[PDB]
DNA sequence: ACGCGGCATTCAAGGACT
DNA sequence: GATAAATACAGACCTAAGTCCTTGAATGCCGCGT
DNA sequence: CTGTATTTAT
């Protein structure tokens, strides 16, 4: 078909701050700031798909009213991460004179701010303070650690958290009711489980299920969206017997098409994040997994090395 | 040329979405997506030779027609993975219209797992901003290399390794296109050595056709497949394993040496086959499996680093014998 | 001096007559000579035999050596300089002086001299073990493609670092170390020519046995004890051991006596002091292990564990840039064994 | 759990929470003690009123308690003491705490009233351009005079004295240091944690003394060309603004001159082409005061600046000084603030006044009363995640509590890996240098210290192998977490415990540089003697050098100054020079060291040798 | 025709890589 | 005024490696004015 | 940790 329909993530992107479901304290604080005015400098950080860009965009829209065209400067940090940007474009926008409602000021939105280079970030330090009376900067990034500490000092540290299953279920139910989709409770629960708090993943998976099969049922959602790799990897690592681990590997990972490097990397990540196993045993399994990773990266990527790694882990656990 | 002077791997590349087999779920899901028009951002991640590139090229043909090479920005991410690419080419293509016909824009990124992290961090906003008139497809053999942000904005489809039936159907189509015949045992051996990759199947079929003295009238037997591929026959594998298991060291060494020398089989393939056979075994105690797997893994790694073939073979014999000696 | 008396021709060689006959057999028809790789114990006389073969093939002017400087550029803009000893008929490359950039020196200089051209020029790679695997991989095709213009002769001590294709492409010439009797004869000739008074001749055999087959070390020790006894060797003349030997011996005594972490303080201190003064770590491990084995107090189990851990940490050293990171581990493991 | 108590019951009591408490972790106990006005210190002292330890107390710390005769109570004792103690701490110390709180509140009210009067005067002047509520709390409460800066009073006084006596030192040509000593340095550097008030202090000292402020952001202007032109023509030029700004009155003679306060000096480009090294040559030849400000003074790029600037270390101000300022800005803004949570706010923010003010502004929009009920959530969401310095990484990684069963839940393995990743170039070296200088406390039953050290060293060997694989032509950077584990975490977990002595810096760096220098010298010597000696680089040092000493140095030891000719002949036989001789004489170790031997040689012999060689 | 004047392009140094 | 509490803070920074990225300096060609 | 520096307290 020549034309396409808009995705549900962008078509149903919240246009007001109330539609945002998660992080109730932060959303209420941003709504109070929007009503009262005098927006402070901030960095918004968290996981992908929990509503950081949407929150800042709704805040800017509501704060600036009809003046969003001029008062808002949109600059994807990854696209424009040079000191030249700060020297010319950001500085000229900050020195720009614009008549606004009393409380409100001009807003700079720098999405994906974690990718800004050191030079541009350091140059922004004085632009943040010199033109603060007229210009207010806003930062959105996946990881706040990439942003230098002095820049974090000048702004409010507003930190987001992974979306709870209840809020994702509420948003999914709202979209389902609005667009008349047939669903089952098991299917919605499975979509929430696969999303793992990423609302964007949940909505994309709902779109895929609806378009492909037409009914939101557990069977369809599992065929169209596979079970999360770390869970099968953890089940393989935490099996009681060696033969069980070998069987889980052969069936779920090797025969299904997962690569050796992916398997070993996910095993390392799961092992480092495991909590039931004591730290010493966890560390020695990490050692064995790292040896297997070294062999795979040197070029020996085979079922034999993965089985040997499982055998070493089981020997380590069996004392 | 006339597409007749090309290797069978490229000669038999699928041209329409109906010539891609094995990935039926992905094929029907994508066909229904394009038919109804809600085509999301696609992520085809799977093992090599599963048809991801062929699937997406057939998608481009079915979406835009015969003139698909000019209305689609197909970029080899391995060749050009810089952030300059995202800033200039990808962004200008997404922003602008089509020079040929009205319609949406599709950008295919092949081997995007080689893209630098800066490039993906730049793309994670280009994809979102231009989603109204542009769609992105990501193909990558490995999903760990790709940034998590790039895995959140694209719908994920997993290309399973090609099963038996799809490989049989493609083998039959290739056999019909040429003037060739395949024995059922030879086809079974080819399927087993394929490991789910049609690339290997086509390469081995072409090599066996070359091996045939007069391909017009003779048949490719299992012997031809094993000889041209170089893989060890199952009979040799069973004989070697039996000789190691329950025979004297001198006889076991003699058997392994004569099996390797007579057919030119490599030792590493023998180890892989022996691992495959002994895995199917039912073992009384756990320790023997652990010892066997560990010692054979170190032997295979040392072979990968090279060394003395006879010493490594004797090490294989000793490891197997000790492991099954633990079963008493 | 060692340099004072060095054979300058094949016919002047006096030890391992089989090797001399093999070299003359190669020199008989020199237009058909494979690439060579001289290997054997250090100090045997492998370089002397290689240069004698060169003198046999070419004229007697191969010993007129001249040092030249050939600046090279690495992948980065850094400037690297090499001293290339050269002769009218041959040139010598010792890539151990450079670090990981020996590959560049190989591929540029050898290809250049190949383009430059008794139709072949022999290149002597004195240090072949320090050649990185990448450098040998680059040299793998240089030997075969330019076999009509350049014929490499390689000097080596242990063939294990050298990769299999390089050994395959080149003829192997074994060099047995001189026997004690031949070392004693050479020392007798030296002391006769140098006018060193000998009270008896058992001194020469003692020096020969204290060199472990090394002739360079034998002559150096001869002259060293010739300076502490006023050019007159006596029966009770002490054997001069180099400084690093004494330091390593004291290290073994400390490891044998104090098996504590507080002793590990000074053990690491001595290892750092030895490493900072141009002493390789593999030599440290070898001498330390063999001196530890010579301790009479330790029983067989300790000796076996020591040699096992020595092999393990030797592998670790061979696969590790930071040497003390493995040397300290070996010493601590030996202390735990004891 | 804990029974409620009437407000400020534990006021005036010094409580140290030494023992690990099963019911509540350290931070929870500290918070529930500070809720009632108690003072928490990290060190047990004579002034410590009560030490709370249920069990698992430090042995040496227990002996300290025993010697200082400090009363000790358990968790149930803390429960009963909460109810037992009366309100407001009565006690003489409690009365002192009462008085301190009353004076702090009184000053808060006085400054609030002063600010209201200032606002009223501004309103009257306007009646007779940015509205005040539009401004952020950081800039609207910025210090207007040097008496409002919180903390670092000594640094402010020293900087003020330096800038005041700058003219006198200029008349003395800067050769004389003066009484304070800040009269020999032309430029001054202010460095410290961000947000403590260096820029404000510099601006205020410039304003008070009457100089004309010229501010340049070094991060914005870092190249040689722009900085060179601008600041050079700024160094020796008067101010047209200063001349036209009412030069007629003679109160301020310094109105003409410039004070160039270069902010963000830490962001200048590095290298010789970079301007950070150019400014070092630049600041010594200037005719106007220079006030450089940077955040990380101990940086490799800032090395040219130690000997050319007056270092001034601004420290993190203590919460007591900022208590009055926070109370004033809380009284003015009609939001309730309890001084008990101010210390926790500063600790969470890590002494950053700007960020604590921003937190107060942002939180107060929704919640009008910041109390002990929501302090935990405020702290957990606003905590600074600052990368630990390579010394604190060594301290924390080499800690017994971190790898304990209880400590593992609090500090997880991923936290340990991130602690490595804070500095991925020095942590493996620091652990290797200080893993065998700690008293272990996680030794397995039947394992001695030496066995743990051997296992740790084996792990560091594997980590070095992994590092070589990562940092070679293959560039396998995906193995970096494996290197983190193998190099830092496992070896430290094997030998985890208490630090016996001090955390030393990695000695591998200096010895490696020394090895490189000695290898260069040996290369030069070997290439000089190449014609004579058929050897390699290593073999020369191994064998010839001992004999070369006997043929060069020993003749000077025994024959005397008459052996000079033979020594010269020996050097000329292998093309050696005096530098070569000196380098060989520095190559011996152990018994054969020549550092003292050459000194004992008569100076006449060495002088004659030098003259004869020349 | 002949000489500067910005502006595009090429070169070189520093930092980072989970 | 000296000596204790009470605490913030500094101890130090390397050489290679491959490839991408950025920033400033040095370089080139091409348009306008006289 | 040890050693040095600064501010409030005795
Ligand atoms: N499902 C399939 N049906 C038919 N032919 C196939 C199929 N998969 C692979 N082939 C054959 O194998 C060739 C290679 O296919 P590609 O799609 O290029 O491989 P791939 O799945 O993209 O894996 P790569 O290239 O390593 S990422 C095609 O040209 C076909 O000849
Ligand atoms: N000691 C202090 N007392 C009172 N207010 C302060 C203090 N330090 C900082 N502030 C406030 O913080 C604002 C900014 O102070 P700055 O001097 O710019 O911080 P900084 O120390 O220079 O750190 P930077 O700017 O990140 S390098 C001032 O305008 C004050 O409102
Ligand atoms: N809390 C939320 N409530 C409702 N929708 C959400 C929420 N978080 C994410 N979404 C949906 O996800 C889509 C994109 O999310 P986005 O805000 O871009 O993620 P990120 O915060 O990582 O940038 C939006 O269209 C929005 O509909
Ligand atoms: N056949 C020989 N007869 C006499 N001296 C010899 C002989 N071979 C070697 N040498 C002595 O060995 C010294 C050089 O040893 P060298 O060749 O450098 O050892 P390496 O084998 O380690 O290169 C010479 O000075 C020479 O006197
Ligand atoms: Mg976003
Ligand atoms: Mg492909
Ligand atoms: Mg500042």
């Amino acid at each position: 078909t020549l034309s396409l329909q808009l995705p549900w993530v962008e078509k149903y992107r919240p246009q007001v701050l109330s539609d945002i479901v998660g992080n109730k304290e932060t959303i209420d604080r941003l709504q109070q700031i929007a009503k009262d005015g005098n927006m402070p400098h901030m960095i918004i950080s968290g996981m992908p798909g929990i509503g950081k860009t949407t929150s800042v965009h709704c805040l800017a829209h509501e704060l600036l009213g009809r003046s969003y065209a001029d008062g808002v400067l949109e600059l994807n940090a990854s696209d424009d991460r040079g000191i030249d940007v700060v020297r010319n474009q950001i500085k000229h926008f900050a020195q720009k004179k614009l008549h606004l409602p009393p409380g409100k000021h001009k807003i700079v939105i720098l999405d994906e701010a974690d990718s800004m280079t050191a030079g541009a970030q350091q140059a922004l330090r004085r632009t943040m303070e010199l033109y603060s009376n007229s210009t207010r900067f806003a930062f959105a990034c996946n990881q706040s650690n990439k942003i230098i500490e002095p820049l974090q000092s000048r702004c409010a540290i507003l930190r987001y958290s992974k979306l709870s299953d209840e809020d994702v279920l509420k948003r999914l139910l709202q979209i389902i009711k609005l667009e008349d989709v047939k669903y089952t409770n098991d299917g919605l629960e499975a979509i929430i489980f696969t999303a793992e708090g990423d609302m964007r993943q949940a909505i994309n998976n709902l779109q895929s299920t609806v378009a492909g099969h037409g009914l939101v049922n557990a069977d369809n959602v599992f065929k169209i969206v596979d079970s999360p790799h770390p869970l099968i990897v953890k089940k393989m690592l935490l099996a009681s017997n060696l033969e069980d681990s070998i069987q889980i590997l052969r069936t779920d990972l090797w025969k299904k098409g997962y690569s050796s490097i992916d398997i070993v990397t996910t095993s390392f990540r799961v092992t480092k994040n495991l909590a039931q196993v004591k730290e010493s045993v966890r560390l020695e399994m990490i050692k064995e997994i790292g040896l297997t990773h070294m062999r795979i990266l040197e070029g020996v990527g085979t079922y034999l090395q993965l089985a040997s790694m499982l055998a070493k882990i089981h020997k380590l656990n069996n004392k | 040329r006339s597409k007749e002077n090309l290797p069978w791997v490229e000669k038999y590349r699928p041209e329409t979405l109906d010539e891609v087999y094995g990935q039926n779920e992905v094929i029907t899901t994508v066909r229904k997506f394009v038919d109804e028009g809600k085509l999301p951002h696609l992520l085809f991640y799977g093992p090599p030779g599963t048809g991801k590139t062929s699937t997406i090229v057939a998608l481009a043909r079915e979406i835009y027609g015969k003139n698909y090479s000019n209305m689609v920005l197909e970029l080899n991410a391995s060749d050009d993975r810089g952030i300059d690419v995202v800033r200039n080419q990808i962004k200008d293509f997404a922003s602008t219209r089509q020079i040929f016909s009205k319609g949406f824009k599709l950008i295919i990124l092949d081997e995007a797992d080689a893209m630098t992290n800066a490039a993906q961090n730049a793309l994670r906003r280009v994809i979102e901003r231009y989603t109204k008139n542009t769609r992105f497809c990501v193909l990558a053999n490995y999903a760990h290399k790709l940034t998590p942000a790039l895995l959140s904005r694209c719908t994920r489809f997993r290309f399973q390794p090609l099963p038996q039936e799809a490989i049989e159907r493609r083998i039959a189509n290739v056999l019909v296109h040429e003037k060739l015949k395949l024995s059922p045992n030879a086809e079974k051996a080819l399927i087993e050595l394929s490991n789910g990759d049609m690339r290997r199947v086509l390469n081995v079929l072409q090599s066996c056709k070359a091996t045939l003295d007069n391909p017009d009238e003779d048949e490719i037997s299992d012997d031809v497949i094993y000889e041209c591929c170089g893989a060890p026959r199952p009979s040799d594998l069973k004989a070697v394993l039996k000789s190691i298991l329950e025979d004297d060291w001198g006889t076991a060494h003699y058997t392994l040496n004569k099996v390797r020398s007579a057919k030119g089989l490599a030792l590493i393939d023998l180890i892989e086959g022996i691992v495959k056979i002994l895995e199917d075994y039912e073992l009384q105690n756990e320790e023997t499996r652990v010892h066997l797997l560990t010692k054979l893994a170190d032997i295979e790694y040392s072979i990968s680093k090279g060394g003395n073939d006879q010493i490594q073979g004797s090490a294989v014999i000793g490891a197997i014998k000790a492991s099954f000696e633990n079963e008493t | 001096w060692v340099d004072k008396y060095r054979p300058k021709s094949l016919n002047a060689l006096s030890h391992n007559e089989e090797l001399t006959n093999f070299l003359k057999s190669l020199s008989d028809q020199p237009r058909d000579l494979p690439h060579l790789l001289l290997y054997g114990p250090n100090g045997t006389g492998k370089k002397t035999r290689c240069m004698a073969l060169l003198e046999s093939i070419f004229g007697p002017g191969v010993y007129r050596l001249k040092i030249d400087v050939r600046q090279f550029v690495t992948a980065s803009n850094r400037k690297l300089e090499l001293n290339v000893v050269s002769s009218p008929y041959h040139l010598e490359i010792t890539p151990s002086d450079m670090g990981n950039n020996d590959r560049i020196v190989i591929q540029e200089l050898l290809k250049e001299v190949a383009q430059m051209e008794h139709r072949y020029k022999c290149v002597i790679i004195n240090e072949a073990n320090s050649l990185t695997k990448d450098a040998q991989a680059a040299l793998r095709r240089t030997m075969e493609k330019y076999s009509k213009n350049i014929r490499l002769i390689m000097v080596c001590d242990s063939m294990s670092p050298i990769i299999a294709p390089i050994k395959s492409r080149c003829l192997l010439i074994r060099c047995p170390a001189p026997s004690d009797s031949e070392i004693s004869t050479i020392l007798s000739d030296v002391v006769t020519n140098e006018r060193i008074q000998l009270e008896t001749k058992d001194i020469l055999k003692r020096i020969a046995q204290a060199s472990n087959g090394n002739l360079r070390v034998s002559l150096l020790m001869l002259e060293s004890m010739a300076l502490n006894n006023e050019l007159a060797l006596k029966s009770s003349s002490p054997i001069i051991k180099p400084d690093w030997i004494i330091v390593i011996h004291k290290l073994t005594r400390k490891i044998v006596k104090e098996r504590s972490v507080n002793s590990l303080i000074e053990c690491r201190a001595v290892l750092y002091d030895l490493l900072a003064h141009c002493i390789p770590a593999n030599i440290i491990l070898k001498e330390l292990t063999f001196s530890l084995l010579d301790v009479e107090t330790l029983n067989t189990t300790n000796k076996s564990s020591i040699i096992e851990y020595s092999s393990v940490f030797d592998e670790r050293l061979s696969l590790g840039n930071k040497a003390i990171f493995h040397l300290e581990g070996f010493i601590a493991k030996v202390m735990c064994c004891l | 759990s804990f029974p409620e108590g009437k407000p400020n019951c534990l006021l005036g009591l010094t409580i140290v929470f030494t023992g690990v408490l099963p019911t509540l972790e350290r931070g929870a106990s500290e918070a529930l003690a500070k809720r009632y006005g108690a003072r928490v210190t990290k060190s047990i002292s004579s002034k410590t009123s009560v030490v709370v330890l249920g069990d698992e107390a430090g042995p040496k710390k227990l002996e300290k308690i025993k010697q200082l005769k400090i009363k000790a109570i358990d968790e149930e004792g803390f429960k009963q003491l909460i109810a037992g103690m009366p309100a407001e701490g009565d006690g003489e110390a409690a009365e002192k705490a009462r008085r301190k709180l009353e004076e702090q509140h009184n000053i808060a009210t006085k400054e609030a009233e002063l600010l209201v009067k200032k606002e009223e005067e501004r309103s009257k002047k306007l009646a007779a351009v940015v509205r005040e509520e539009d401004k952020l709390w950081t800039v609207k409460y910025a210090p207007t005079n040097l008496q409002q800066v919180c903390g670092n009073k000594g640094s402010v006084m020293k900087l003020k004295n330096w800038l005041a006596n700058w003219e006198n030192s200029k008349k003395n040509s800067f050769k004389h240091a003066g009484k304070d000593g800040s009269g020999v340095f032309r430029a001054a550097m202010l460095y410290g944690p961000p947000g403590i008030g260096k820029t404000t202090a510099a601006h205020l000292v410039a304003q008070e003394l009457g100089y004309d402020i010229l501010e340049q952001n070094a991060s914005d202007v870092r190249s040689k060309t722009l900085l060179n032109a601008g600041v050079k023509n700024a160094l020796d030029n008067m101010s047209v603004v200063g001349y036209f700004k009412h030069n007629e009155e003679a109160q301020n003679l310094n109105g003409k001159h410039f004070v160039i306060i270069m902010d963000e000096v830490d962001g200048m480009s590095g290298g010789d082409r970079g301007g950070v090294g150019q400014l070092a040559q630049f600041c010594r030849k200037t005719s106007t005061p220079l006030i450089l400000i940077c955040n990380e003074r101990n940086l490799p790029k800032m090395r040219p600046f130690d000997r050319v600037c007056l270092d001034i270390q601004f420290r993190r101000p203590d919460a007591n000084s900022i208590k009055s300022r926070l109370m004033t800005i809380a009284i003015r803004e009609k939001f309730k603030l309890d001084p008990n949570v101010i210390d926790r706010l500063i600790q969470t923010t890590r002494g950053d006044i700007r960020q604590v003010i921003n937190l107060l502004s942002t939180i107060s929009t929704t919640t009008k009363t910041i109390n002990h009920e929501n302090i935990n959530e405020i702290s957990k969401a606003w905590e600074k995640n600052i990368a630990l310095k390579p010394f604190d990484i060594a301290h924390k990684m080499l800690d017994g509590q971190i790898y304990s069963d209880i400590g593992s839940r609090n500090f997880t393995l991923n936290d340990k890996i991130a602690l490595y990743f804070d500095d991925f170039d020095f942590t493996p070296l620091m652990i290797q240098e200080n893993y065998l200088s700690t008293r272990p406390s996680v030794l397995k039953p039947g394992q001695s210290h030496l066995e743990a050290v051997a296992e740790a060293a084996n792990c560091i060997s594997l980590g070095d192998i992994v590092e070589k694989k990562i940092r070679s032509s293959e560039q396998l950077w995906s193995l970096l977490p494996l290197h983190a584990v193998l190099s830092s975490v496992y070896p430290a977990s094997k030998v985890a415990g208490h630090m016996a002595g001090r955390i030393n810096f990695t000695a591998w760096l200096g010895q490696n540089s020394k090895s490189a220098k000695y290898y260069r010298l040996l290369q030069e010597i070997h290439y000089h003697t190449r014609l004579g000696t058929s050897t390699d680089k290593i073999g020369l040092r191994l064998d010839y050098l001992p004999t070369f000493r006997k043929r060069l140095l020993d003749p000077f030891l025994k024959q005397g100054a008459d052996a000079i000719s033979s020594v010269i002949e020996v050097m000329d036989d292998y093309y050696l020079t005096k530098e070569d001789w000196d380098s060989i004489m520095e190559f011996f170790v152990g018994p054969d060291v020549t550092t003292a031997i050459i000194k004992k040689i008569p100076a006449t012999v060495k002088s004659g040798f030098t003259r004869k060689y020349n």
